[PDB]
């Protein structure tokens, strides 16, 4: 549902590790008394089956022209050249539907400051950020890397409204394995399914 | 031979590094003290525009 | 075009329910949560 990659600045100095991802927490939470309702699926759905109408009433309109078009047109060359509009037609009646899913049902954050992606990585799922039960770690055994990759999920859970008491339980896949290098992210992205 | 600047200080601070990283209407301004641009703790996770993108 | 109609009168019928619907549910704690609505409206409108 999310991933992402993250950085301060200019190729500056490497051997340090910081913020970067916090980002993927980005919301403002300058006022919220009044709810974002695009958390609430069943606005999400409303607005969906709205426009599902609009795009059913649209191609009847639509096809009802390719009467009066095409066969105005040609000669009865014409099945050939309605397969290629209808075609297109119930075609771009789909297309014009998937774009509606996305503004309501997956990319219906990204135009959200007030909402991070994370919640909206999971509230597409009616899901919240209080079931992120776990979190696999960069794990090196550094004496910074686990006091930084262990800071910052602190703050984006103090940021996110995780309930006090719903910690995130650190998994460590390398005391076994090692440091893979840039294999990583696999050996701990496959322990996670 | 100064175009090139290393810079030296970021515009955010240590104190406001993590303040940003996830408020996401951070725009930094003028420092009018060092012309340079640097954030202020007077825009950040300010629902004053927190809402308004 | 056609569809910014669409997109057009969406809102109406949108802002519109705004008024049965932003001040029935407060109290005139209201342009704190219609901004918070409204502002939402003309940026789903634009998004849409």
């Amino acid at each position: 549902a999310m991933a992402a990659t993250a950085t301060d600045k200019i190729g500056r100095s490497v051997p340090a590790p910081g913020k970067g991802i916090l980002t993927t927490a980005r919301e403002h939470h300058s006022s919220v008394k009044y709810a974002s309702p695009n958390l609430n699926m069943k606005y999400r759905k409303r607005q969906l089956v709205t426009r599902e109408a609009q795009i059913k009433d649209w191609v009847e309109n639509e096809l009802e022209a390719l009467k009066l078009e095409a066969e105005e047109i040609p000669s009865e060359d014409q099945n050939e050249f309605l397969l290629e509009r209808t075609r297109e037609i119930h075609n771009e009646a789909e297309s014009q539907l998937r774009a509606a899913q996305q503004q309501w049902g997956n990319d219906f954050y990204k135009r959200d400051p007030r909402i991070a992606p994370l919640r909206g990585a999971l509230a597409t799922y009616g899901l919240t950020i209080d079931d992120l039960g776990v979190a696999s770690f960069h794990g090196t055994s550094t004496k910074a890397n686990d006091k930084n990759e262990s800071a910052t999920i602190n703050e984006m859970m103090k940021h996110l409204g995780r309930s006090e008491g719903n910690p995130v339980i650190g998994v460590f896949q390398k005391f076994l394995t090692g440091h893979p290098k840039g294999a990583a992210g696999a050996w701990m992205m496959n322990g996670a399914l | 031979n100064k175009l090139f600047v290393s810079k030296e200080h970021a515009p955010y601070t240590d104190e406001l590094e993590e303040d940003v990283y996830l408020d996401p209407l951070a725009r930094v301004s003028k420092d009018k003290k060092s012309g340079s641009l640097t954030f202020n703790s007077k825009n950040i996770q300010s629902k004053d525009s927190y809402i308004n993108a």
